[PDB]
DNA sequence: TAATAGATTAGAGCCGTTTA
RNA sequence: AAACGGCUCUAAUCUAUUAG
């Protein structure tokens, strides 16, 4: 018949100095702390992968639904929550048309050439792995 | 008259008011804010008057330090007081104290009478309180904003301070054999014989024989141990080992503690060998389950242990091992063991894994707890405890009821 | 099997925030099992899905999604097999109140096959690097250095730590052990034990339900029943309740996922991820030491 | 060197998506 | 490899002892 103690759930800070327990709820209500102006997306992969990424990004912009919305919070949309623009029309694309090493090398060398030679700046590179 | 007005200090407090207005429109309420809805190239004060005394359910005034003494906020507040007197509606003015620096007693004289909706900390909870106040006064698409409402309400449902009781997987060891006896069978035990094959638990330690049994239990398969002098055997009061008192050069306290632990799990194995339950060898231990058709309606008491799903059969099984660190207690681990026809095991383990995850997809705490308690109570020869055989006269006794726990914090069960 | 690990390893020399998405993730409906429903049934979690992705998308793009709510540096070090490699992660609060969570890298190598502990030299270098990072970020040495790991710390490496640790600085050793068979049920309700409850086994050892049921989401952070994580204060002096609070706080900063909290302190999880990144390929001098390049 | 345990530790993979 | 979980499988190490 042992005592079980309670630890109060810590609150993670958000924008405007507000505190919420769930990162999802705090993000949806007040938003992230710092305001980056957008995501300079870079997509390296197959044309099919690029199209899939663009479609999923456009789906990300608009609000999307969970099956059970109370056990897991909604996603209002990237602009609504984080306040930065990540539209799919501003995607920097790199086409690809020991086996592990060379498959790794293909994407790495494409990203290296795009980061070194290409003028367009990419904040983060979304490696679309073929399946 | 169906509109909500929010006055504030313009140069400083914009983020709070913008967020509050956006959430209010998300909730379906019509709002009017000077930094959002006041048009450009328009007489601003005339339009503020028109909105205040023509179309306004409620007049919300942020009570920040600067927003209190501000001339524009004061003017909007004065006109709001006049329209409050005109409309005769109670609680038409709603202050919103959002700054912790200014005291509730330093609020300007026109507002201090009203109860200020707290916004100093946790704007979400203050907004929920404001929403409750709006609903109580019936302040004036259905399935898309109730989600935002429920997220506002559910952001803060800290645990209720109620008493809860919990069953565990730790079954305490009620009683223990008084003496741990090492039998010096230098030759009576063959050096190439396996100590795990004896009908009673025993381990090969030094030149002795670590077991809880008497020196004459191992006779049927090891007859040469007969006529062995009892003075040769060394008996240790194991309560000293449990307390850690016995620490001599012959054997260290942790080593004999481990020896007793090993005795516990292999006596467990031997008992389930005699407890009418089949075995499965996992990575590190043995699980013991019940076959189909061996129990009434495949259930013990009011709890089932074996069932069917998608041309497959599942049995609830247990695998137990002892530890004596906080207390002498045997922990159990529960598993679902799968079969084709209900008696014959599946040789493949990938299909076993997939079936285990599929059946545990819908299993919850009540199901697991009741299955564990029923299976352990089934293996119980005694009404409130189970037996492990370590000797003819020495006994290992395991509590049927887990170590019970309780907590001062709990939750309302979802309906 | 090592595609992600090697790809992330080969981009550390030139810092490039990279995130790997498979087509079965972004478009799960398109790829089926050829006999029915799609291989990855993501409909129940679709919004959650996007959440996580956006969170990752917002993290590697230099955006801070959420901080934590001083003077204490949480150092979680994890050991990876290949000889073993120890890779760390540090989380602390500066004078600007912005939680700095970068993660100490440059793994320290123990030549022994099965010894998941650091030699005096490697432990000395690790804790010296942690102190130097804390000093350059805060302009002072930490009051408390919260060393924690998935293994207990041996006496010799603890003595090395204490030798190289500065004065008026008390550092503590904490062990997080997962998959301990303590299946604590609930007899009244149909839902498992609610998260946050702690079983204090000893003044130095306790079982913390860092994951379980949660009233805020009206559900459990996990399926099945929740396994509490063992918190052992094997080295150092600290209150068990404060250590449990610190573990709960560290279970919040999982920037790699958009979930309420995870069962282990995510400092260990991120250190483990960067450890896989390091062990993936050839050693890189002065690794990036930021999670947007590994996670 | 091999074995037999407990304790620890590490790796992998595999399925569900957390009962309303 | 969005992610966390439960689960499974395997291996290794440290102790204690025994046979090479
Ligand atoms: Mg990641």
């Amino acid at each position: 018949m042992k005592e079980l103690i309670y630890i109060e759930e810590p609150s993670i800070l958000f924008a405007h100095g507000q505190k919420c327990t769930d990162p999802r709820d705090g993000l949806a209500l007040f938003g992230p702390l710092n305001q980056i102006y957008g995501i300079k997306s870079g997509v390296v992969g197959t044309q099919k992968g690029l199209q899939i990424f663009k479609s999923y990004l456009d789906k990300i912009q608009k609000p999307i639904y969970n099956h059970n919305n109370i056990t897991r919070p909604m996603f209002p949309g990237f602009e609504a929550v984080f306040g930065c623009k990540w539209e799919s029309q501003n995607i920097v694309f790199k086409e690809i048309t020991k086996r592990t090493y060379d498959l790794v090398t293909l994407f790495n060398d494409k990203i290296i050439t795009a980061n070194k030679n290409d003028e367009e700046r990419v904040d983060v590179w979304f490696v679309i792995v073929p399946e | 008259r169906n509109k909500i007005f929010i006055s504030h200090a313009t140069p400083e407090d914009d983020d709070f008011t913008r967020w509050l207005s956006l959430k209010l429109i998300g909730l379906g309420y019509e709002v009017w804010c000077d930094i959002l809805f006041l048009d450009k190239g328009v007489d601003f004060w005339s339009t503020i008057e028109k909105e205040i005394r023509e179309n306004t359910c409620k007049f919300l005034i942020v009570s920040s330090t600067a927003g209190n003494k501000r001339e524009g906020v004061l003017k909007e507040l004065a006109v709001a007081t006049k329209v409050k007197k005109h409309l005769q509606d109670d609680m038409f003015i709603i202050p919103l104290a959002i700054d912790e620096n200014l005291s509730y007693d330093d609020i300007n004289i026109e507002i201090v009478r009203l109860n200020a909706i707290d916004f100093k900390k946790s704007w979400a909870k203050g907004l929920q309180d404001l929403l409750d106040a709006f609903e109580k006064q019936n302040v004036p698409d259905h399935s898309k904003s109730n989600l935002l409402y429920q997220q506002i309400f559910l952001h803060d449902k800290q645990a209720i301070e109620k008493e809860e009781t919990y069953d565990s997987n730790w079954f305490p060891i009620i009683s223990f054999p008084n003496e741990l006896r090492f039998h010096r069978y230098d030759w009576r035990l063959p050096k190439q014989f396996d100590v795990r094959t004896l009908a009673f638990p025993a381990i090969r330690y030094k030149e002795y024989l670590c077991t809880f049994a008497w020196e004459y239990d191992f006779i049927h398969q090891l007859p040469k141990t007969e006529t062995y002098n009892g003075q040769e055997s060394i008996r240790i009061s194991t309560s000293d080992i449990l307390s850690g008192r016995y620490d001599t050069d012959f054997i260290r306290n942790y080593e004999c503690q481990r020896l007793i632990v090993q005795l516990i799990n292999k006596a467990f194995e031997l008992r389930m060998k005699d407890k009418n339950v089949r075995e499965y060898q996992m990575s590190k231990t043995f699980a013991y389950w019940i076959e189909k058709g061996k129990l009434e309606k495949d259930k013990f008491e009011k709890i089932k242990l074996v069932g069917k799903q998608k041309n497959k059969y599942w049995h609830f099984g247990i695998s137990a091992a002892g530890k004596l660190y906080p207390s002498p207690v045997l922990m159990v681990s529960s598993h679902i063991i799968f079969t084709m026809d209900g008696i014959n095991l599946i040789k493949s383990k990938s299909i076993q894994h997939s079936s285990r995850r599929k059946q545990g997809k819908n299993w919850w705490n009540d199901k697991w707890r009741e299955k564990l308690l029923a299976f352990i109570r089934f293996l119980s020869d005694d009404q409130n405890a189970i037996y492990l055989n370590v000797g003819s006269e020495e006994k290992i006794l395991i509590s049927n009821k887990p170590l019970k726990f309780f907590g001062k914090m709990s939750y309302v069960t979802p309906s | 099997a090592q595609f992600h690990d090697q790809l992330k390893a080969r981009l550390l020399e030139h810092t490039i925030p990279t995130q790997i998405l498979r087509e079965s993730t972004l478009a799960w409906r398109d790829f089926k099992n050829t006999f029915g429903a799609p291989i990855r049934d993501f409909s129940k979690i679709e919004g959650h899905l996007a959440w996580t992705i956006s969170t990752a998308a917002y993290y590697k793009a230099g955006g801070k999604p959420w901080k934590l709510g001083p003077g204490v540096c949480y150092l979680g070090l994890v050991y990876k097999k290949i000889q073993n490699a120890c890779c760390a992660a540090q989380m602390f609060l500066d004078n600007g109140d912005g939680t700095v969570f970068k993660g100490e890298v440059g793994p320290w190598y123990n030549p022994e096959k099965g010894e998941y502990h650091l030699k005096p030299k490697e432990a000395k270098a690790l804790l010296t690097q942690a102190l130097e990072s804390y000093k350059e970020q805060n302009k002072s040495y930490p009051k408390e250095v919260f060393i924690h790991a998935r293994t207990r710390f041996n006496d010799e490496e603890w003595n090395a730590f204490n030798e190289v640790t500065p004065k008026n600085t008390n550092l503590v050793g904490v062990t997080i052990t997962k998959s301990k068979p303590l299946k604590l049920y609930k007899t009244e309700g149909a839902f498992p034990i609610m998260r946050g409850n702690a079983y204090i086994v000893d003044e130095k050892k306790a079982f913390l339900w860092t994951l379980g049921f949660v009233p805020k989401l009206q559900s459990t952070l996990s399926m099945e029943v929740p396994n509490p994580i063992f918190i052992e204060i094997n080295k150092g002096e600290a209150e068990i309740q404060q250590v449990l609070k610190d573990i709960l706080a560290l279970t919040k900063l999982n920037y790699n996922a958009c979930i309420y909290a995870d069962g282990e302190p995510v400092t260990l999880r991120f250190a483990n991820k960067i450890g896989e990144i390091l062990t993936a390929s050839t050693e890189i001098k002065t690794p990036p030491l930021a999670f947007k390049y590994y996670i």
